[PDB]
RNA sequence: ACGCCACACGGGGUAAGAGCUGAACGCAUCUAAGCUCGAAACCCACUUGGAAAAGAGACACCGCCGAGGUCCCGCGUACAAG
RNA sequence: CGACCGAGUGGCUUGCUACCUCGAUGUCGGUUCCCUCCAUCCUGCCCGUGCAGAAGCGGGCAAGGGUGAGGUUGUUCGCCU
RNA sequence: AGGUUAAGGUCCCCAAGUGUGGAUUAAGUGUAAUCCUCUGAAGGUGGUCUCGAGCCCUAGACAGCCGGGAGGUGAGCUUAGAAGCAGCUACCCUCUAAGAAAAGCGUAACAGCUUACCGGCCGAGGUUUGAGGCGCCCAAAAUGAUCGGGACUCAAAUCCACC
């Protein structure tokens, strides 16, 4: 099998190895995309996903590095956004970048602050009760997100009680 | 230091049984062998289970002792060891007359042996005998 | 049902055997964090007496009262860096590259040592900055020698020689440090390293007690009621179970006990001076008066008296330094009574 | 528990005959048990000053005989260090029969006590006659 | 006691009731189920059980494995519903237990077998087009409770 | 000893588990490739031994008609002989 | 929580057998001292709940460490504080 | 004493192939004829490969997203009340390209959320069922793990042929 990807007039992509580089307007983002006689190239206006196996498991990831190129001439045009939003019942929760990482504290009348370290280019903006991820790096993007909401996670307590935390508003 | 050397042979990507099988070939053959770049040889499977076999054998052992080798050099060595009969006079003079290198001590390169190695584009499934020795607790001097 | 119960004894401290060297050995050095400086300095044990200080413990309920402590004291009087030692980066671990030496020497070196009588301070230097430019430089590591003769306690005039490592700023910087305090002729002190208030590791050779039995050297039971009367007082029960048909090396049996190498963590500095303030009347017992250069150290250390005793900043500190501790009084009450 | 302020070498063990320092109606204590004690093996358990021991009432009124209850060790014959170095020793060893909420079960206590016992229970030392 | 010590066909066959005495009554409560006044032939549908392996099942599991099943198809046809399923097999093999030590060790009656060679049809079911699944599903329960391993065979439908 | 002193934190990789991106299968999907986390458990950290590691090691100096050593003598920080 | 019926793993109990030893492989229980297994009692981390909380109940990973003192009885076992 | 085979074997240990055409397997399965000795079961598996049958499709199939999902009437009955949806019975005609006297949630009953059914976007196979191959789950034990060992993955495994 064959696929050809057209990448748009806006993205610029140069590939080395088994590593894509995408470079657009808000940014740029490498991976490595690495299968068992997978060829990736760039051929002056297209991407081209190709191998000599028909297989359900060759299939399965052709297919994937698919949505990762797609998703990589997303991020470097519109770029990738999350927002979210914080809920508390009882204790005044307080959320803030500080650093490279966004900290928490007060939750749920704790003294030790929560924190998580923000991954690569992800820029967290926060603005009252409303939160909002985003970059060019989709991977790096969704991880951050998702890692803000698992931050207040609680295991000992029931959650139906209990449902103080950021929480994930809308998904791009 | 200094040894002096019949052939010189390239493990970086090779398949470390099939190389280690030649060498024994050769050595036994009278050949004076110097294996070069072990942290860079290969070894094909899942990962976790041959790992879990190498910390076993690791943790194997009494008073009487079972010392097994953390480091590319030795798991090397010790790979072309068993395949010498290394408990008789003609297997241990074949055996001494082969040394195994981190890294390459030489000017030249070496030969890379027919049979022995592996394409990483068609493989992903293997493992690199530095990074065992890392999951052993080898200390990286490499 | 037969009750679970710990083992008798470490097996962590083995082989309990002699030491090789009377002389301790760190196989640990502190992290590179400030400025460059020597990890480490010695002294001769003297005895023990005990001090009154002013509890520095901010979070203790007793904070700025009166306390009773127990010292070990331990007369530092300067010692001698001789050499600067480098090491390179190899694939077989750490190697000597080369050292650099001085002139200076003191009078009885030569009861150790072949001193110098031609050496290149320049070729030598020259060899490391280039294994520097090249990358491959380990660590630096100063041979350092004590001064028996400024003991009069102690009848040893031959010093005692010892490798301590350097470590602080940049490579290169610690470099030029290291070589500033060697060619001046060695001379540094206590002072240099330490500052009262702070914890140190404290090495050094124990107390030898020849052959022992069990009991004491492995802390097992002593036969109890009517076992103890039959000819067996101090003897465990068996040594081993049927299979495997082997004596396991983990069975408590009899030895050498004492005269081995340890290294107690968080020694906590009270006080580095000088003088006879610490001196015990009518001299402190089998080891003599005490008038110059000493430390006086928290509690016990390895050892028996005239041993070198070695230090090294913690490498692993439990607490924060409360530095300069209140001290109140030094006992100079006799030890005989 | 909250510290003593003093090291503490236990003078007493399970089976000790010890006084009963007050007005319950009990004379003689039989230690049974330590609150808060786990041994080793073929250690007999150990009681001292400052520990909350579990009782039975080997001498007494009628009624205050053979009942389980619960005291504090108020004074023993081994010595334990303050913190300035100096040993202190009393004349016998003693404990005060308590309640659940470590209220003193009687109405007063006999003989002295050591001032370490009031940094645990205040209600106890708090009835104290003379607190040394 | 466990199956494993009757389920192989390694005795000479013991059915003669005329020289064996006190044989335990069987459990099988009845053979012909549904609707027994109504044909074979009257149903578009037939499917039955095969087994697998040529075994001995005993009395014990023909009626909790007929019981497990007819079960169901009274629960989702109903106690008169339409159909009518068919154990074809009678246990007629006697089994022996020696319940001394291997001196006169011939054992005493504790039980009833029937033995069935691979292939043959066990159960044999008759329903309508609709009520298919659920013959399929009552044959499911009823081959968890019998040693070997079943095909459940659709013989007249291609309405499949 | 019945007395007194000292005996981490932190990293790295995982299990169960919680998730991200994601296809076979346009959707969904924690998994098939890839990734973020996550056990008193694993590896490092720390302590102890360790040139007989047969690839039997490294550095500096003194010396090869003399450096150094054993014996001898007075003694123990050592010790059953050694 | 879980009957019936069906399929298994272990080798602690018990039974069967009579292979090894009758020119002897010293008994039970206990004690002392050493190593191990996991089918986990506690401790770490998890999942569900008829999970508000607090106290539980059930389940997963996990063998680093721990699992103690006494009264009757030779007891192993077991009953009792 | 010379020569050729048998069982068995030809990557090394170890004599002889890292032999040829082709296929499967990713579990180190396996590299274990027979066996006290080499285990692995009922039951289960959108792991993957090969094969057959039925039906749907460029007059646009399967899925996804959008739009529509209507009134007669909130059928009648039961009932204070029931209006698709407590229960009982019925289950009709209009509009139109579709739209139930309503399949499943939801309300005290309404509402509210979707299913059926129509249209659009899109554009290529889709869907149901039968059979076979290799593997995976099921799968816990005592001093140190194992196919004799090393180690092996388009094999040095497995099956069909061959030199
Ligand atoms: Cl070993
Ligand atoms: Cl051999
Ligand atoms: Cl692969
Ligand atoms: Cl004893
Ligand atoms: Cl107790
Ligand atoms: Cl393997
Ligand atoms: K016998
Ligand atoms: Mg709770
Ligand atoms: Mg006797
Ligand atoms: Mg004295
Ligand atoms: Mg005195
Ligand atoms: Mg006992
Ligand atoms: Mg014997
Ligand atoms: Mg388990
Ligand atoms: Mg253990
Ligand atoms: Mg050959
Ligand atoms: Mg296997
Ligand atoms: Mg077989
Ligand atoms: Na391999
Ligand atoms: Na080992
Ligand atoms: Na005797
Ligand atoms: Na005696
Ligand atoms: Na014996
Ligand atoms: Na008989
Ligand atoms: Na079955
Ligand atoms: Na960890
Ligand atoms: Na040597
Ligand atoms: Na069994
Ligand atoms: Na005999
Ligand atoms: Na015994
Ligand atoms: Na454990
Ligand atoms: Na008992
Ligand atoms: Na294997």
């Amino acid at each position: 099998p064959r696929v050809e990807l057209e990448i748009p007039e806006d993205v610029d992509a140069e590939q080395d190895h088994l590593d894509i580089t995408v470079e657009g307007d808000n940014g740029s983002v490498t991976r490595r995309l690495w299968y068992p006689d997978i060829d990736v190239s760039v051929d002056g206006d297209t991407v081209v996903i190709e191998s000599d196996e028909d297989n359900a498991k060759t299939m399965s990831t052709i297919g994937t590095f698919q949505s990762h190129i797609e998703n990589m001439f997303h991020g470097v045009t519109e770029g990738w956004e999350y927002g979210m939003e914080v809920f508390y019942s009882h204790f005044p929760m307080q959320v803030n970048v500080e650093g490279d990482e966004v900290v928490i504290e007060n939750f749920l009348g704790e003294k030790a602050p929560r924190r998580t370290t923000i991954h690569g280019d992800t820029d967290v903006e926060i603005d009252g009760e409303e939160l909002t991820v985003s970059g060019p790096d989709i991977e790096a993007v969704g991880q951050t997100a998702a890692d803000i909401e698992q931050l207040t996670r609680i295991n000992d307590k029931d959650v139906r009680v209990f449902q103080d935390g950021v929480y994930i508003t809308r998904k791009p | 230091a200094e040894f002096d050397a019949d052939v010189i042979v390239d493990a970086r990507d090779c398949i470390m049984g099939r190389v280690a099988s030649q060498v024994a070939e050769q050595a036994l053959d009278g050949e004076t062998v110097a294996v070069v770049n072990a942290e860079r040889a290969v070894i094909t499977g899942r990962e976790e289970q041959i790992v879990e076999k190498y910390e076993k054998r690791v943790d194997i052992g009494n008073d009487n002792g079972y010392f097994y080798p953390k480091r590319p050099d030795g798991i090397f060595k010790r790979t072309i060891r068993g395949m010498l009969p290394h408990k008789k006079q003609r297997g241990r003079e074949a055996f001494e007359s082969v040394r195994v290198y981190l890294g390459n001590p030489y000017d030249e390169d070496g030969e890379v042996l027919d049979g022995t190695s592996l394409d990483r584009l068609s493989n992903i499934k293997f493992v690199t005998l530095g990074e065992i020795s890392e999951t052993l607790g080898a200390n990286k001097t490499w | 049902p037969q009750p679970s119960r710990p083992r008798k004894g470490s097996l962590g401290f083995g082989p309990r055997k002699r030491s090789t060297s009377e002389t301790p050995r760190f196989n640990s050095w502190p992290s590179d964090d400030g400025q460059p400086g020597v990890q480490g300095f010695a002294g001769y044990k003297a005895g023990m007496t005990h001090v009154v200080l002013v509890n520095d413990e901010p979070n203790s309920p007793r904070e700025g009262m009166e306390e009773t402590v127990p010292v070990t004291v331990i007369e530092t009087p300067p010692m001698r860096a001789v050499a600067l030692r480098a090491y390179e980066d190899t694939p077989y671990g750490q190697r000597p590259l080369t050292e650099v030496w001085t002139d200076e020497f003191h009078s009885e070196l030569d009861r150790t040592l072949d001193v110098p009588e031609d050496h290149d301070p320049d070729a030598a230097e020259e060899q490391i900055r280039d294994a520097h430019e090249a990358g491959d430089l380990g660590d630096l590591r100063l041979i350092t020698h004590t001064v028996p003769d400024a003991v009069p306690s102690v009848p040893k005039k031959k010093p005692d020689v010892m490798e301590t490592r350097v470590g602080g700023g940049s490579v290169s910087d610690r470099l030029d440090h290291a070589l500033d305090i060697v060619e001046d002729g060695g001379e540094h002190a206590m002072n240099d390293i330490f500052r009262a208030g702070e914890y140190a590791d404290v090495a050094g050779v124990t107390k030898g007690k020849g052959t022992q039995g069990p009991v004491k050297r492995w802390g097992v039971q002593k036969r109890k009621g009517k076992h103890a009367r039959q000819g067996w007082r101090r003897r465990i029960g068996n040594l081993g179970p049927w299979n495997p048909s082997r004596v396991r090396s983990t069975v408590p049996q009899q030895g050498q006990t004492g005269y081995h190498q340890r290294t107690e963590l968080n020694k906590r500095l009270i006080d580095i001076g000088e003088g006879d303030e610490p001196t015990v009347d009518g001299g402190f017992v089998n080891y003599g008066e005490v008038d110059g250069p000493y430390t006086l150290v928290k509690g016990s250390v390895p050892g028996p008296d005239k041993r070198l005793v070695r230090f090294r900043p913690a490498v692993r500190p439990n607490d924060q330094p409360r530095l300069d501790p209140e001290v109140r009084y030094v006992s100079n009450e006799s030890n005989q009574g | 528990m909250e510290a003593l302020g003093a090291d503490v070498t236990q003078g007493l063990e399970k089976g000790s005959l010890i006084t009963c320092a007050d007005n319950t109606g009990a004379r003689e204590l039989k230690v049974i048990s330590v609150h808060g004690y786990s041994g080793t093996k073929n250690r007999l358990p150990k009681a001292g000053l400052g520990d909350k021991i579990t009782v039975s009432v080997t001498k007494g009124t009628p009624e205050m005989r053979r009942q389980v209850l619960e005291a504090v060790v108020v004074r023993q014959r081994k010595p334990i260090r303050r913190p300035d170095g100096t040993r202190v020793k009393f004349e016998d060893n003693a404990a005060v029969i308590v309640d659940e909420n470590e209220d003193p079960r009687g109405t007063e206590l006999k003989g002295p006590i050591a001032r370490e016992v009031a940094q645990r229970f205040g209600s106890v030392a708090s009835a104290a006659t003379m607190i040394v | 006691k466990p199956a494993s010590m009757y389920r192989d066909i390694d005795k000479p066959a013991y059915t003669r009731r005329e020289y064996i005495t006190g044989i335990p009554g069987s459990k099988i409560a009845q053979h012909k189920m549904g609707r027994k006044q109504k044909d074979a032939d009257d149903y578009p549908v037939q499917i039955s059980l095969i087994v697998e392996e040529t075994v001995q099942l005993r009395h014990g599991s023909l009626e909790a494995s007929r019981l497990s099943a007819n079960r169901h198809l009274i629960k989702e046809l109903g106690e008169e519903g339409d159909y009518k399923m068919t154990l074809r097999k009678f246990p007629h093999q006697v089994l022996r237990e020696n319940k001394d030590g291997m001196r006169a060790a011939f054992g005493k009656i504790v039980g009833t077998a029937a033995r069935v060679q691979a292939g043959e049809q066990l159960f044999t079911a008759y329903c309508n087009v609709e009520d298919a699944e659920h013959v399929k599903e009552a044959f499911r329960r009823a081959y968890n409770k019998i040693t070997p391993s079943c095909r459940i065979d659709s013989s007249p439908a291609g309405n499949a």
